[PDB]
């Protein structure tokens, strides 16, 4: 109580805004979960 | 006006029940276990993965190949799921420990297909270098080099009824090389296109054959052209035939034309859809084989989706 | 975020298209005979 007063953004409550994760495979190898993680972890 | 026209065979149309898509790449081979429980299917990701034949869920994932797995022949006479890879290695992955047990070699290039003989303890590995190979099972050695093709030997057939081994050459000339001698006992005066398909209907007739352009039937003793095929001009890659009289033709264009082995008219001739991640013109039946219970047809498309087609009862499908 | 068409309308609503990735029987159930 009264610990977050000047907080502009109150609560997002949405990580991916459609589901908890992807949970859907696609034949496009570039637009998939494998190339999305390999371009985010190994690359910077 | 046509002979045997008003009396065709009975063939109800099928329907897709489940489209399993778990592989990463174009599936090149598909096979079902003889116990109707496992479904072995390779892919372009160098991983032969087995799934449930009825439930459709994943069961195992077995990698090890260095190229595309273009052949999966599950042996019914012995527990060994032999596989043919394109990296010039017939990796006989035995299912007794889920690992490689033989790792036979001898081919100079990629292997097109593999077929296990029901009687002789040997594996006919139809390679693509210049010929096939008669590899002896549990001996890790070749028996004889059946060099009777002017091109890559794509199809292969090891029937107990046919004394020779029916090899499908891509040089527009099928051959029947004997098991003992090795030379081609009889050629084929048909299949003007590059023949890369073969079938067998041992239910009530002899083994047939196939071709991409101008396909025709055949006979097991020394060959006999019974009748030609219907209007299917696409590049056929899968040719399955069930014991109930169904004749499924899987082409690369996606037009899975289903006809009758006796009548010859196309019953369904339906075209399948594609994956949303795939391209517009990418769906093509590369391999197709019926189930062990002969109930739900299984066709592995090129759009990384192993589709299963179940049956459905209907009566308003009379052909003229 | 992303933008992609759903697979439910492409393959039809009748055919229950499943997409299994991994983590099912790690080389034990088809390897040996099950414990009867």
């Amino acid at each position: 109580r009264r610990w977050d007063d000047d907080v502009v953004f109150k609560n997002c409550a949405k990580g991916v805004d459609d589901q908890k994760k992807d949970k859907r495979f696609v034949n496009d190898t570039l637009r998939s979960e494998f190339h999305k993680k390999f371009m985010e972890k190994y690359i910077k | 006006k046509a002979p045997t026209m008003p009396k065709p065979q009975w063939h109800p149309p099928w329907k897709l029940y489940r489209v399993i898509s778990g592989h990463l790449g174009w599936v090149r081979c598909i096979a079902v276990e003889p116990g109707n429980q496992w479904f072995v299917t390779g892919s372009a990701d160098r991983t032969i993965k087995i799934w449930d034949l009825a439930s459709g869920k994943l069961k195992l994932s077995l990698t090890g190949h260095i190229s595309t797995v273009r052949g999966v022949i599950v042996s019914t006479r012995s527990p060994y799921l032999f596989s043919c890879g394109e990296d010039k290695q017939v990796k006989c992955w035995d299912l007794e420990y889920n690992k490689v047990i033989r790792h036979y070699h001898g081919h100079l290039s990629a292997v097109y297909g593999l077929d296990l003989h029901p009687t002789i303890d040997v594996l006919v590995t139809c390679s693509r270098d210049s010929t096939a190979r008669i590899w002896d099972v549990r001996t890790k050695a070749s028996v004889h080099t059946l060099s009777g093709h002017t091109n890559a030997v794509a199809t292969v057939r090891c029937q107990a009824a046919e004394p020779q081994i029916i090899t499908g050459s891509h040089d527009t000339t099928i051959r029947l090389w004997d098991l003992v001698a090795g030379k081609t006992r009889v050629t084929l005066t048909n299949h003007k296109k590059s023949v890369r398909a073969v079938v067998l209907h041992p239910r009530h007739y002899t083994f047939a054959s196939g071709s991409p352009d101008n396909i025709k039937q055949w006979k097991f003793p020394d060959g006999s052209f019974i009748q030609n095929l219907s209007g299917h001009n696409a590049i056929i890659n899968t040719l399955t035939v069930n014991s109930d009289g169904v004749l499924v033709s899987g082409a690369d264009n996606g037009t899975m034309h289903l006809w009758d082995w006796r009548t010859g008219y196309n019953f369904q001739r339906v075209h399948a859809a594609v994956q949303p991640g795939s391209l517009d013109s990418e769906s093509g039946i590369f391999a197709c084989a019926f189930d062990q219970s002969e109930s739900r047809l299984l066709t592995a498309e090129a759009d990384k989706t192993i589709k299963v087609y179940r049956e459905d009862d209907t009566a308003t499908e009379e052909t003229h | 975020k992303k933008y992609y068409p759903t697979a439910e309308e492409v393959y039809g609503p009748e055919v229950e298209t499943i997409v299994q990735e991994e983590d099912t029987q790690p080389l034990t159930e088809p390897i040996i005979k099950p414990v009867k």
